[PDB]
């Protein structure tokens, strides 16, 4: 069983992403231009937010040598972790490897330090690397592990490392043309001198768009990575749901403070998923009356109309959902008056979602 | 069963008056002026060509008659060749034509054999059949096509299977009697008994007929009804196949006829992979390859048209095989043109690496350009041998059919309709392969 | 009398194959082969596998043909990865294909009218889902068009068909290659020596064993047989809508009514 | 008897089919590049799982299918991306990933089936009505999955917007509709413009059968005249499935 959780988010003048030249990221959807968001800055962004602190479980390391030295007074093992580590497989520091923190810290420490070998303690290092699995964030992003086969020894070997990801977060495609808008700044030297010029003239390109963000649930997934149980499960569900809803990526925030909030929250039940970017094949042009942002509901909405009978799925109904906080925006304002459960609120959709989950609650799963 | 190479029929050949047979030796001697080999796979026509050329090299040494153009081959080699009719025999007590038990179907290259897989290519080994045309002229492209069995398993006389240069004619005497450069050295070919080692530099009969593996074969209770795996319904066929290795001693100097040679001694190997890796682009058949030690060492420029065989070969694995009839009538040569010619890959896979921007070293730079090159090779290369002579085709012109494929290429690749756009794709239509004095 | 319809081979992709091709390297020739029209034949004739070697290509083994290229396609190539045993181990099998692109033809097939009058009524209707000589290639134009009449030459006949235009400014090449077979004008006569050697002519089907034939390229310049067909058919949508009408006749007489 | 679904998909920004170094796919028609999908992809995609499968006679007497190579009604357009995969432990310096490039496109495609009369009845299985309830499964399950690809970090699986059954016999592909690929016009979208393509197309060739045609909710009708150029503007789910059954038998 799988989750939607799709959202219709305007934003303030802003650079959340860039690439190489530092351009907000832009696609050609439908023919026209996009402005993008990179799924991986969005996913960044909810693993670093300031609720997942209780679930923030995973490293993505290749200073591991630099971890268990870090974690050892005056027993200094820093050459014979360095070597151990690059007879694993890593030739080199290393390469990025991905595994849960406190378990490779206190175990990957106590079975390094002993003198008992050097060979079968690279092998017993790597198979605790591979059994890195009792966390969720890993169990959310995916994570393979492949090692060299030319620096290693032909003793050692690797288990399995097949970790799929629970989690399609997909690129935040602007509901309009993209207007990439640049930005001319200039550096003041403090001190003052003959030139009265700037010390550094600089380019910087900012984009205000409203972006259509998607994501995705695969709660089944998210259960059979993270072994038989589903309170750990739920409580991942409620923090990224905290999270998506309450964080922003961590781009040019401290130059543009675009903080701004979700303004829409549709989840639908289902097993086959869907996103709303065909909504917005037209692009959305402003009218006099109302704004961007009920303007791509209103066709948000139609798409919903005409894939709720169009490709009506009656089998498995829609449990479409807002966050329509005291339905300042409402979604059917001239016929689909399809939304079962429209809320105003966020903890409430956290507590329903989890609830057609099964039988839980908010308060009793935020402890694991 | 009884069978014998000068009786029975076993080369599929046309004829110049317009009807395909299979015929035997003694016909195909005797007529010799009629016909073309006319085999599907190219380099099996080119080991039946080197049976017949080494056949005639041994009737030059026994009679001393050399080939004259523009008439048929001479009526003083059947008197030679009649007399021997315990020589090329298969099955029985006696000398044959050229414990370890492998599949016939290893034996003709193109059949998939007993891989590190379940399933093959639709063929499974023992079941198959196979007629003995097919085995017959299979057994010709072990000394000249063998290549290694993973590296505990030799080769021919060869390390790798070389480049193969060769000349072209509309007739089998044409043929003959455009390839008849010897060398005063005998040699002794492999259709006598066992073979006299004596001294290095054996000879060319003896490497013309090499052996690297031992053939033995085995016939049980009879055999099957119809054909299975070649396509002409036959009669019971053969089962499988005994082969054993012979690990060529060391030393031994050998020059190739027909061979493309490297500077350095090794063998030179058709460069096609179907990966596109970090310092390969896939672009066509590699008839540019094998010019620089073909036209500077042996035959050199030459009247008469040219005909080149690639069979590529990493380690083990087969890959590819084909053929190119080249134009070229000896209008001398220039050896650093010929040079940036012997090797165009190094070129194309510099160009396709090149990145829409930046200055990365692996980055896999632009993929769509990958995929027109092979289309651009084909239009170059109807003319390759008009672009060998250098008479009014080089590589600063051969570069100008590029630039159609190479705009449109642009045009997807940049879909805006702004100035910057236009100038990034007149940028991306300069682009073309810059040669390399290697 | 019609002795020759004039097949249309056109479609996105298409190939027909070369002999170059035993090993992952899978190519196709520029000319549509004899027995990569055959094979459309026989399968318009709704059988196949064995069916094919006895009385259907002698059947026509006997029958000279030619081909006309109305525009030469680009050569693609298509990355192809077989699983093998996956969807043996999980050993991915590699490959690579080539492809024909944007290329039209016209196939010629000449000398008595009662085999093709049977032909004529195998284009359009019975099928046994016909493709341009690969599976996964669609013949996008009607295979029926250029219907057949009397032309007594090869020439005659691969030139007296209308030459299609898809838009109005569109680039049209002004020669048209043509692939003709070999014609034995006396007993004993011998290939002219630029004819090259093409070796598709099979004499079984499955699995392909086959013979070679002799190939005689032939030129064509637009204008003095051949020419430009009408094109109309507007490509162009655009959502039809009329404005600006006072009076025809009937605003007169409808404004009054609502008053 | 034969079966065409001509169906329209558009795409949002995902790469969908890669090559040796990543691409997305490319194919040569009307004299510019257009973005491909593979056929044996798309195939696959239509196997191995199991929402299909609610049919080893039809991709397997061989198979039953001939899928053509997803046409793009426009020129490609690839896109390239660039990604880093951070330290998160805290160093002497900043940033640790591979720093690669990946690359995306996003296309409206086409593409066409092919089942015939003994293809389908010879097909068989065990039953004679099997021949029309496979078949009214493919006209929707057809549309049912986008492929595989990148999803977990390109997440598109965009429904399809336009499908065309027809029960024409001779098979012929629409592709030619598509030789001068589809310009934006603001005032239309990209896939109505394609349907309006098709549907110009569509009004063609019968100068020298019947149009079944679904459009959900019927926002996209074939020509905007009362002399509808398919002449049944319907379609809901099962209805043209059950439709299709009783049309065939
Ligand atoms: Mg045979």
């Amino acid at each position: 069983m799988l989750i939607e959780i799709h959202m219709i988010q305007n934003h303030s003048p802003a650079n959340l992403n860039r690439d190489d030249l530092g351009a907000p990221k832009t696609c050609y959807f439908g023919g026209v231009l996009r402005s993008r968001i990179s799924s991986q800055c969005i996913k960044r962004s909810i693993r670093t937010s300031n609720d997942f602190k209780a679930l923030l479980g995973g490293v993505r390391t290749r200073r591991l040598a630099d971890l268990i030295q870090q974690e050892a007074g005056e027993t200094e093992c820093w050459k014979k972790a360095q070597e151990i580590l690059n007879k694993c497989g890593f030739k080199n520091t290393k390469m990025l490897v991905f595994m849960s923190k406190d378990k490779i810290k206190d175990l990957a420490r106590i079975v390094l330090d002993n003198s008992l070998g050097l060979t079968e303690a690279a092998q017993q290092v790597a198979n605790v690397i591979a059994q890195a699995t009792l966390a969720p964030d890993i169990a959310l992003c995916g994570r393979m592990l492949e090692p060299n086969d030319k620096d290693k020894d032909k003793k050692v070997k690797w288990s399995n490392t097949t970790v799929e990801a629970a989690l399609q977060v997909a690129h935040a495609i602007s509901t309009h043309i993209a207007r990439p808008e640049i930005d001319y700044f200039v550096a003041a030297d403090d001190v003052p001198g003959e030139d009265a010029g700037a010390g550094h003239i600089g380019e910087s390109m900012f984009a205000s768009a409203c972006f259509y963000k998607y994501f995705s649930i695969d709660w089944e997934q998210l259960v059979k990575n993270l072994k038989g149980d589903t309170n750990l499960a739920a409580h991942t569900v409620g923090a990224f749901l905290l999270a998506a809803a309450k964080t922003n990526p961590s781009g040019k925030q401290n130059s543009f403070a675009a903080h701004n909030y979700p303004d829409g929250i549709l989840v639908e039940f289902k097993n086959s998923p869907i996103s709303y970017a065909n909504a917005f094949v037209r692009p959305v042009s402003v009218v006099k009356e109302s704004d961007l942002v009920e303007q791509s509901i209103g066709q948000l909405s139609n798409y919903v109309n005409d894939i709720r009978l169009g490709y009506y799925d009656e089998q498995s109904p829609v449990i479409g959902f807002w966050f329509s906080p005291n339905n300042r925006y409402p979604l059917g304002y001239k016929h689909s008056k399809l939304a079962s459960r429209n809320i105003g609120n966020l903890n409430e959709l956290v507590g329903a979602v989890l609830d057609y989950i099964g039988g839980f609650k908010w308060e009793e799963v935020q402890k694991s | 069963v009884m069978y014998n190479l000068l009786c029975d029929n076993w080369v599929n050949v046309v004829y110049l008056s317009g009807k395909p047979d299979r015929i035997s030796l003694v016909q195909t001697l005797k007529d010799a002026h009629c016909l073309q080999l006319a085999y599907s796979n190219p380099m099996d026509r080119f080991t039946v060509f080197r049976f017949l050329l080494a056949l005639g090299y041994w009737c030059f040494a026994n009679t001393n008659v050399e080939p004259e153009p523009d008439k048929p081959l001479p009526v003083s080699w059947i008197p030679w060749l009649e007399e021997n009719k315990e020589y090329f025999e298969l099955f029985g007590d006696g000398k044959r034509f050229f414990s370890r038990i492998r599949a016939i179907t290893d034996l003709i290259h193109e059949i998939p054999t007993a891989h590190n897989l379940c399933h093959f290519k639709h063929v499974t080994d023992y079941i198959d059949g196979l007629c003995e045309a097919c085995c017959i002229k299979g057994l010709l492209r072990l000394p000249v096509f063998t290549t290694v069995g993973g590296r505990g398993i030799g080769a021919g006389i060869n390390n790798t299977p070389p480049f193969y240069l060769l000349w072209h004619a509309n007739d089998l005497a044409g043929m003959l009697a455009q390839n008849w450069q010897p060398w005063d050295n005998m040699g002794i070919p492999a259709w006598l008994g066992s073979f006299q080692k004596e001294s290095r530099e054996v000879g060319l009969l003896a490497g013309m007929t090499w052996l690297p593996r031992k053939v033995y074969l085995h016939d049980p209770v009879p055999g099957q009804a119809a054909c299975c795996s070649c396509g002409l319904p036959s009669e019971a066929l053969v089962y499988s196949c005994s082969i054993e290795v012979e690990p060529v001693p060391k030393g031994l100097e050998w020059k190739d006829p027909h061979g493309v040679y490297t500077d350095q001694g090794k063998s030179l190997q058709s460069k096609i992979k179907l990966m596109s890796n970090d310092r390969y682009t896939f672009a066509d058949r590699d008839w540019y390859s094998p010019l620089f030690s073909y036209l500077h060492a042996e035959g050199n420029s030459r009247q008469g048209k040219l005909w080149l065989v690639g069979f590529a070969s990493d380690k083990a694995k087969s890959i590819d095989i084909w053929d190119k009839i080249i134009e070229l009538e000896g209008t001398d040569t220039n050896d650093e043109l010929l040079a940036q010619l012997a090797n165009r890959a190094t070129a194309l896979n510099a160009m396709r690496k090149k990145p829409l921007r930046g200055d990365f070293k692996k980055s896999v730079g632009t993929p769509q350009i990958a995929d027109i090159i092979p289309h651009a090779e084909n239009r170059i290369a109807i003319n390759a041998g008009k672009m060998t002579e250098n008479r009014g085709y080089s590589w600063q012109d051969a570069d100008t059919e590029y630039g159609e494929l190479l705009t449109k290429v642009a045009y997807s690749l940049e879909p805006a309709q702004t100035v910057d756009a236009r100038l990034k794709r007149g940028n991306f239509i300069s682009r073309k392969p810059w040669p390399i004095i290697p | 009398p019609p002795n020759t319809l004039f097949l249309r081979l056109e479609g996105a992709l298409q190939s027909w194959g070369s002999n170059e091709a035993k090993f992952a390297l899978r190519r196709t020739a520029d000319a549509p082969t004899k027995s990569g029209v055959l094979g459309l034949l026989c399968a318009a004739m709704g059988i196949g596998r064995a069916e094919a070697a006895d009385s259907w290509l002698p059947k026509l083994a006997n029958l000279r043909m030619g081909v006309r290229i109305d525009r030469p396609g680009i050569r693609w190539w298509d990355f192809h990865t077989v699983g093998a045993g996956q969807r043996t181990r999980a050993e991915t099998l590699l490959s690579r294909r080539e492809y024909l692109a944007d290329a039209s033809f016209l196939v010629a097939l000449q000398g008595e009218p009662e085999l093709v009058a049977k032909l004529s009524a195998a284009l359009a209707k019975p099928v046994w889902a016909i493709y341009l000589g690969r599976k996964s290639c669609p013949p996008s134009r009607p295979v029926c068009e250029h219907p057949p009449g009397f032309y007594n030459t090869l020439e005659e006949a691969l030139s007296a068909v209308p030459l299609q235009k898809r838009w109005h400014n569109e680039p049209l090449p002004q020669i048209l290659p043509c692939v003709m077979d070999w014609i034995p004008g006396y007993d004993g006569e011998h290939a002219p020596d630029d004819a090259e050697i093409h070796y598709d002519l099979p004499v079984s089907f499955q699995p392909p064993r086959h013979l070679p034939r002799f190939v005689i390229r032939r030129e064509l310049v637009v204008g003095e047989d051949v020419q430009v067909s009408r094109e109309t058919g507007t490509s162009v949508w655009r959502p039809k809508g009329t404005r600006a009408d006072y009076n025809n006749s009937e605003y007169k007489k409808v404004r009054a009514e609502r008053l």
